[PDB]
Parts: C-alpha cells; sequence; structure tokens
C-alpha cells in the first residue's frame, strides 16, 4: 500500500 | 555560529483506539517551539492556540474545501495509513532476550546486585519481576526504566539488591506481548 | 490509545534545512532524503511492504518554508531559544569481551534540530561503520536523535560520544568503558 501525506497549508500572508 | 535561528514545525497525529474503530486526527502548527494553531477532529475546525496563530485559524476556517479535507482525514489519512503499515508495525513482535548477571553497588564489597537484562524486544511494554526461592521479591528493586534503542527495539535492566546466601535460587520473570507464558531465567548463588 | 502515527516536518533558517518523517509509537517508519528526493525506510524490509511518494514531502517542505517567512515577520524576527540536549551512551546488549556489540548515543530533549556528533575511541574520532537517525519528534516538541557505533569490546578501548549544540557552552562528552 501507499502512505498518504497530510498536505500542509500556507498560513495567511 | 551565533546567528539567530527560526524554526517552522508541523505535525499531524493519528490516534487509534480499539484498532481503527475509534480514531482522532490532530494537525498542529508550531513556530520556535510554540504551538500556535491546531485542527482537532473532535472539533472539526481550526483553533488558535496562541494569538500569533489566530490569523491562520480564521483564514483556514474560511476555506470550506480545506476544512472538509481535514474532516475526512480520520478516514482518508489515519485509517488509510494504519492499514498500509499494519503488518510490520501493529503486528510487529520481537521476543525479549533475557540474561542475569551479578554486580555490585559498592566495588570494595561483595556482589549484592543481580541484574536482569531484557533486550531486543518489541513492542515497548514489558513487566519484569524478581523471585527468591519461588517467592516474589518487591523490595530493593531498581531499574533503568524502559530504554528505547531508536531502531524498533527496546531494552531494560531490572536490578535486585540482595545478599546472596549459598543454595539460594533467584528467578527473573518477564512478561511481554510476544509471549503468552512468562519467560524465566534462574541464577544460583 | 492503542497506537499513534505522527507525520512530522520542519524547515529551519538560516540553515535552510528541512525534514519530513513518519513516526509509529515513537519509532521512525521513514523519512525523505531531501537531497536525493527519495524515501528512506528505517528498516530496509519496510520498503518491500509499503511505498511513499516523496514529492508530497517536498511539497510540504516548500509550504513549511513559506510559513516560516510569514511567521518570522509576524513574530518580529524573534529567534528560537536554544535548549541543550541530554546525552546518554549505552550498549545494545550486555557487554562481553571480544563479542561484537553496538554503542548507542542517545541525544534528547533539544532544539533547534541541529547537532554535531562525533564518536571518539581513545580520544580519536572514529567513523567506521557509524550510522545515525534524523531528528525524531517528542510530545513536548523538542527533538530526539540516535547515533550508532558497532564495536568489539576490549579492556584497552574507551569511548565517548561528543555532542555539540548551540545551547551548550562546550562540547558534551558522555563516556563508556568496560564495566569490571
Ligand atoms: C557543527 O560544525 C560546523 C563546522 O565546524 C559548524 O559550522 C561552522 O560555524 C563557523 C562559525 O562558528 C563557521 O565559520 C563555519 O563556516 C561553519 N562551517 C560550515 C558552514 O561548514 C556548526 O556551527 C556546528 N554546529 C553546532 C550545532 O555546533
Ligand atoms: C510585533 O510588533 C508589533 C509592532 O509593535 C506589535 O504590535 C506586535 O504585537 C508584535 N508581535 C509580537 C509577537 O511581539
Amino acid at each position: 500500500g501507499v502512505y498518504a501525506t497530510r498536505s500542509s497549508a500556507v498560513r495567511l500572508r | 555560529d551565533t546567528r539567530p535561528r527560526f524554526l517552522e514545525y508541523s505535525t499531524s497525529e493519528c490516534h487509534f483506539f480499539n484498532g481503527t474503530e475509534r480514531v482522532r486526527f490532530l494537525e498542529r502548527y508550531f513556530h520556535n517551539q510554540e504551538e500556535n494553531v491546531r485542527f482537532d477532529s473532535d472539533v472539526g475546525e481550526y483553533r488558535a492556540v496562541t494569538e500569533l496563530g489566530r490569523p491562520d485559524a480564521e483564514y483556514w476556517n474560511s476555506q470550506k474545501d480545506l476544512l472538509e479535507q481535514r474532516r475526512a482525514a480520520v478516514d482518508t489519512y489515519c485509517r488509510h495509513n494504519y492499514g498500509v503499515g499494519e503488518s510490520f508495525t501493529v503486528q510487529r513482535r520481537v521476543h525479549p532476550k533475557v540474561t542475569v548477571y551479578p554486580s555490585k553497588t559498592q566495588p570494595l564489597q561483595h556482589h549484592n546486585l543481580l541484574v536482569c537484562s531484557v533486550s531486543g524486544f518489541y513492542p515497548g511494554s514489558i513487566e519484569v519481576r524478581w523471585f527468591r526461592n519461588g517467592q516474589e521479591e518487591k523490595t530493593g528493586v531498581v531499574s533503568t526504566g524502559l530504554i528505547h534503542n531508536g531502531d524498533w527495539t527496546f531494552q531494560t535492566l531490572v536490578m535486585l539488591e540482595t545478599v546472596p546466601r549459598s543454595g539460594e535460587v533467584y528467578t527473573c520473570q518477564v512478561e511481554h506481548p510476544s509471549v503468552t507464558s512468562p519467560l524465566t531465567v534462574e541464577w544460583r548463588a | 490509545e492503542e497506537h499513534v502515527i505522527i507525520q512530522a516536518e520542519f524547515y529551519l533558517n538560516p540553515d535552510q534545512s528541512g525534514e519530513f518523517m513518519f513516526d509509529f509509537d515513537g519509532d521512525e517508519i521513514f523519512h525523505v532524503d531531501m537531497a536525493k528526493k527519495e524515501t528512506v525506510w528505517r528498516l530496509e524490509e519496510f520498503g518491500r511492504f509499503a511505498s511513499f511518494e516523496a514529492q508530497g514531502a517536498l511539497a510540504n517542505i516548500a509550504v513549511d518554508k513559506a510559513n516560516l517567512e510569514i511567521m518570522t515577520k509576524r513574530s518580529n524576527y524573534t529567534p528560537i531559544t536554544n535548549v541543550p540536549p541530554e546525552v546518554t551512551v549505552l550498549t545494545n546488549s550486555p557487554v562481553e569481551l571480544r563479542e561484537p556489540n553496538v554503542l548507542i548515543c542517545f541525544i534528547d530533549k533539544f532544539t533547534p534540530p541541529v547537532v554535531n556528533v562525533t564518536w571518539l575511541r581513545n580520544g580519536k574520532p572514529v567513523t567506521t561503520g557509524v550510522s545515525e537517525t534524523v531528528f525524531l519528534p517528542r510530545e513536548d516538541h523538542l527533538f530526539r536523535k540516535f547515533h550508532y557505533l558497532p564495536f568489539l569490546p576490549s579492556t584497552e578501548d574507551v569511548y565517548d560520544c561528543r555532542v555539540e549544540h548551540w545551547g551548550l557552552d562546550e562540547p558534551l562528552l558522555k563516556h563508556w568503558e568496560f564495566d569490571t
């Protein structure tokens, strides 16, 4: 199987 | 090098109870060791941990698509990854190796310390007990505590302070999830 | 809880160092080699049972880098406070003369995740067969790290793990020699 990444989000600029 | 350092750190935790029956997802954002915003699947929205994280909690909470990505994470991320690694993580079992050797609390005096070395085992949970002539000895026991070797194995030393008399048989007894009957090692004075 | 899986990632300035890793109950499953852009499994056999798209890690690191710039401005360029590590040297198993063993140097409870570690044999730097981990997460958001040195136990040889960290005034040496 393939590990899934939790995709981080960019903070407020 | 005395230049100031600046560290941005983020974790996402998947907590499993009773296999995958109950799962909690926790996303955390840190700056210089200070956690400033998090998403807790118990809540289902971002919450500022400190004032510095409030702009992002508000910003991310305004993005419904991002929120629903996170709300599904217990399924699409936690339960998924649990299944992926289950065979070599959750089901990983390595039997402990048990040996006993004598030592000293004081170099100039006689051997008065029996060391039960329990090593190379996985998972971490372990129970070690000392017996003298088939009777459990709870007094004078000291340990390293559980030592992680950083390589998917653990060890511990469990020591009994005692004055061995001739004919005495000491037993180290070890319980661990890899066995359904205790491992024992005897040491004779 | 029964188990915890943690994905942990960071980006650090001005070093421009980044790391992405997965943790299972305190052990590393894998990390991503940023240079080679490849998944590095903690135990070789893991790679036969599972896989990972390293590009997802690289993407997260770029986000971490962007978030760092944003946070550094917001905090008015407040620098991280150095927390010096605790260091422990131990062996993989009880020591027997002329029986192959492994020295373990456990570096714990520190930040930032930057350290210089040297194994010393009789005061001399040794690199033969040494290995190490990346920076591992803690529940208190400080870091852990392991270094390893295979060796043949003898009565003539003494060892030290020497650890340098910005939170330390001088290098920290932890000693090992044969217990008699
Ligand atoms: C680890 O060692 C390196 C190399 O000795 C240190 O980096 C050096 O820092 C000095 C200033 O103190 C610079 O003049 C050198 O150019 C650096 N070497 C490089 C960039 O290769 C580093 O500070 C040490 N790290 C820790 C945590 O002590
Ligand atoms: C940064 O400086 C501004 C300007 O004084 C101030 O309003 C703000 O509170 C500061 N932020 C922090 C985290 O100290």
